[PDB]
RNA sequence: UGUAACGGGGCUAAACCAUGCACCGAAGCUGCGGCAGCGACGCUUAUGCGUUGUUGGGUAGGGGAGCGUUCUGUAAGCCUGUGAAGGUGUGCUGUGAGGCAUGCUGGAGGUAUCAGAAGUGCGAAUGCUGACAUAAGUAACGAUAAAGCGGGUGAAAAGCC
RNA sequence: CCGGCGAGGGGAGUGAAAAAGAACCUGAAACCGUGUACGUACAAGCAGUGGGAGCACAGUGUGACUGCGUAC
């Protein structure tokens, strides 16, 4: 009797909404990984999306403990020699305030074809309103 | 109208009608075999140490041996190699009752 | 007595180069890249007769943890509520359950709590 | 009609094996200095 | 200068995915012989455009 | 009917010839026998001999009616390659293969 | 009694080893002489 | 091998492995490594060996009833139409017969007929002796072969 | 060369210290089935087989068992044109080398068994011979004295006349 | 018959057999094609292996995604 795997056609992903304000980022961004990947979830299977879509909400207002605001550096290459770029956190929540909750979370996906598409469903908004009452998403709260 | 019990050393969760592979019991085929210790029978309502009087009883179906499965062992440049076949003896129990 | 090997040594290379059907490109055709692309996998398949046992523990422990949660335990309490509460089903079986029959799981998870605490 | 002539080897070579391998005569490759 | 490794035929196959010929498909008829010919070029039999250009 | 018709021996190289090949697989007859008119490749002209012979091989043996067929399989072959020698600097002597190859057209209605 | 019927001693014939001949005969890739010295070369071996 | 001592090229210099002759046995058309040489494949027999199986395959002859003692096995005519009578009556058909006297009348009658072999009761061997069905002797030969035996 | 001195994300506890409990975690241990070596067993009454104990990572190396190939006997025997060897598939089963059955090719030879003898098993030796790839339809087409036209012939002409 | 009074081929015929056609018994492998099924154009590495959907067939084929994994 072969154990159950949940199949990339059967799975019913629900959409969540999330309130993203005055929460530690990486104590939030563990949280979004989790129902990502779909491990909240009895039918989970590590081969397949089985999460859930997460609307994250003011993202700029996420929190960080200490003096990271102004002492958590973000370094990217850009392939060329000179390359080393870096942005704090608080030049990243002027910039584009989105990229800190998605560069967290993506850090905690997998990596690979799978774990790429889970960071698919995360829908990472500045502001405080989505376009997606559509898909009528559920409250999450953290 | 499932339940669960422990043959092989491996537990199985059976339903009635079911054919489940168990490792080589040593009884003659065509036999009605009890399973007396049944771990749970659930349904629309549970029972879960042992039960105190469900027994699985089930029919034996075939004594076979399993798809071969090569053993390779080796050492790189260690001058060392050796294979080994496998085929497990099981035994199919189609199932009877669920008590 | 000569004996010639071009009868036998057809066979034996036709054995190995027959193991290894699917295989990418001379792993599939030339008897040299085809006899340790065999080896090879037949290493891999003793290891992973190992590794299927952890992985599949691995997985049944991952799904219980999620059917735990969702019944209000984490996975330590729920298998220490079991223990002390003398429930001897064993993990393949307990992640059968919570995809299958959530009830006869919330069932579970109530003689593993009650017996706990 | 007289045809599927062969592949005639250079004179040089007796041993057609090598015919087409190597010239078999001097080897020069100089840049070595290894102290 | 040279290779250090055979590359294969999945290699050798995808070099040649551009060394595939282009057919015409655009064979003109003649207005007064019914002749194909390639565009702008004169007939086999030699009209052009209706003349009788080099019989 | 399929109708074969081979040219074996070709004396241009398989891949050369299985550029124009290509060009006529599962053409029409007489769209397939222009397209090798307005190629200018060699092969055109050995695949052309072909693809007219078994035209001409269908109408006298199976049937008749050139009109419906359709060039169904058209496949090339290495024949046997023929060895030469170029001589090269140094006394150095390479090995040229004048490669053949084996053209077969299969037409058919 | 009949000539496809005799049979040695047991253990009257010893096979004899075949030397060089593969990894499963225990006398492969050196023939029992071990590794390079001189009593591993053809010939080799001092006098008495 | 037929070939020149001429090593085919130089030790080093060019990029082919080292070779030295063109007799090696690693070379095709030269040189059978450990060739063969006509040799002698006898084995020595021991005489209390040797008797002590012919003694030992007599003994298993009367066991099997295989060996039938007649008085005697002679024939007319030096004819093989006779003799391929001779054991019809006898119910024989793949037989030797070991008679003492020098009969050259049945030596020749048997000597198209395949599974039938005479001898002279001195040439007597292992394989000739479990080899064929039945072995027929001559009273005056059991007497000769009782002695030689001891 | 690029964060580059938590593996990373991230963490103000997800860090240290003390205590406690649970859990995870190996090819370890246990369960279940199988196999082999060694003993102790008189357990049998050649002693196989059984019963129990315990052991089975291995290079060099030692010891013990086999497999298959060609050849001799067994063989004027058995198989074989109602299809041999070989080749190519498939299925079945042996712990393994392997074995067997058979569909298609093949179109005349093959050998149970038990012994016998070895040119007895190859992936390597910059091995040897043949065949075929690769680079690659790439470089080059051998003096930069130079060619252009119109007729001709021809299936076809830059090169022949 | 096609072709250049070619080469090669397709018939017809011989023959048990021409996939015995002379580049001729058997015709292996490398290597090269065609047809079909499946996969493949956001995905990084000894190319397998363990899990595994989906699809195509009548168990087989393929193998997305995924764990482990640096040939001899």
């Amino acid at each position: 009797m072969k154990t159950f795997t949940a199949k990339p056609e059967t799975v019913k992903r629900d959409w969540y909404v999330v309130d993203a304000t005055g929460k530690t980022l990486g104590r939030l961004a563990t949280e979004l990984a989790r129902r990502l990947r779909g491990k909240h979830k009895a039918e989970y299977t590590p081969h397949v999306d089985t999460g859930d879509y997460i609307i994250v909400l003011n993202a700029d207002k996420v929190a960080v403990t200490g003096n990271k605001r102004t002492d958590k550096v973000y370094y990217h290459h850009t392939g060329h020699i000179g390359g080393i770029k870096q942005a704090t956190f608080e030049e990243m929540i002027a910039r584009r305030p989105e990229r800190v909750i998605e560069i967290a979370v993506k850090g905690m996906l997998p990596k690979g074809p799978l774990g790429r598409a889970m960071f698919r469903k995360l829908k990472v908004y500045a502001g405080n309103e989505h376009n997606h009452a559509a898909q009528q998403p559920q409250v999450l709260d953290i | 109208m499932y339940a669960v019990f422990q043959s092989g050393g491996k537990q199985h969760r059976v339903s009635e009608g079911q054919t489940v592979r168990l490792e080589k019991l040593d009884i003659a085929t065509g036999e009605t075999v009890e399973f007396a210790e049944v771990l749970m029978i659930a349904n629309g309502e549970e029972v879960k140490p042992f039960v105190d009087g469900g027994v699985i009883k089930a029919e034996v179906v075939a004594h076979g041996r399993g798809e071969k499965v090569k053993i390779v062992k080796f050492r790189r440049r260690k001058h060392y190699r050796k294979q080994q076949g496998h085929r497990q003896w099981f035994t199919d129990v189609k199932i009877t009752g669920i008590s | 007595a000569r004996v010639k090997r071009g009868v036998i040594a057809r066979a034996r290379h036709k054995k190995i180069l027959k193991q290894a059907k699917g295989y990418y490109g001379a792993r599939s055709r030339v008897y040299r890249v085809a006899f340790q692309a065999v080896i090879k996998a037949g290493q891999y398949a003793y290891r992973d007769r190992r590794q299927r046992k952890r992985q599949f523990r691995q997985l049944w422990i991952a799904r219980i943890n999620a059917a735990a949660r969702q019944n209000g335990i984490s996975y330590s309490k729920f298998i220490n509520g079991l223990k002390k509460a003398s429930v001897e089903i064993d993990r393949k079986i307990l992640a059968d359950i919570a995809v299958f029959d959530k009830v006869a799981f919330t069932a579970l998870v109530e003689k593993a709590k009650a017996a706990l605490a | 009609h007289c045809y599927e002539c062969s592949s005639d080897c250079p004179n040089l070579q007796p041993y057609f094996s090598r015919c087409f391998s190597t010239p078999v005569w001097i080897s020069q490759a100089q840049g070595i200095r290894a102290g | 200068a040279v290779q250090q490794n055979k590359p294969t035929r999945s290699k050798r196959g995808m070099r040649r995915s551009h060394d595939a010929l282009t057919a015409v498909t655009s064979l003109s008829v003649d207005k007064t012989s019914g002749e194909k010919h390639l565009r702008h070029h004169i007939t086999a039999d030699g009209y052009y455009r209706g003349r009788k250009v080099i019989a | 009917m399929e109708t074969i018709a081979k040219h074996r021996h070709a004396r241009s190289s398989a891949q050369k010839v299985r550029l124009v090949a290509d060009l006529i697989r599962g053409k029409k007859v007489s769209q397939a026998l222009d397209i090798l008119t307005y190629t200018n490749k060699k092969a055109a002209v050995l695949v052309k001999k072909v693809l007219e012979s078994a035209i001409a091989n269908a109408e006298h043996n199976d049937g008749a009616d050139i009109d419906d067929l359709k060039v169904t399989k058209i496949f090339v072959d290495e024949g046997p390659s023929m060895k030469r020698i170029m001589p090269r600097a140094k006394g150095r002597a390479d090995r040229i293969l004048k490669r053949t190859s084996h053209i077969t057209v299969v037409v058919s209605d | 009694m009949r000539l496809n019927t005799l049979s040695p001693a047991e253990g009257s014939k010893k096979a004899g080893k075949r030397l060089g001949r593969g990894i499963g005969s225990g006398l492969g890739k050196t023939g029992g002489r071990g590794h390079k010295g001189q009593k591993s070369r053809s010939g080799g071996g001092v006098r008495r | 091998v037929t070939g020149s001592g001429k090593k085919p090229w130089r030790q080093k210099g060019t990029g082919r492995a080292r070779s030295g002759s063109i007799k090696s046995p690693i070379w095709r058309s030269g040189g059978v490594t450990f060739a063969a040489r006509p040799q002698d494949h006898s084995q020595k027999v021991n005489k209390k060996m040797y008797r002590g199986a012919l003694k030992s395959i007599l003994s298993e002859l009367v066991r099997q009833d295989r060996l039938i003692v007649v008085e005697k096995f002679s024939v007319e005519a030096p004819k093989t139409k006779l003799l391929a009578q001779k054991l019809k009556d006898m119910a024989l058909e793949d037989v030797l017969i070991i008679t003492g006297e020098l009969d050259e009348n049945l030596f020749l009658a048997a000597r198209n007929l395949h599974k039938v072999d005479v001898r002279d009761a001195t040439g007597i061997d292992p394989v000739s002796l479990i080899a064929f069905d039945k072995v027929v002797m001559t009273a005056d030969a059991v007497k000769q072969v009782e002695e030689m035996l001891a």
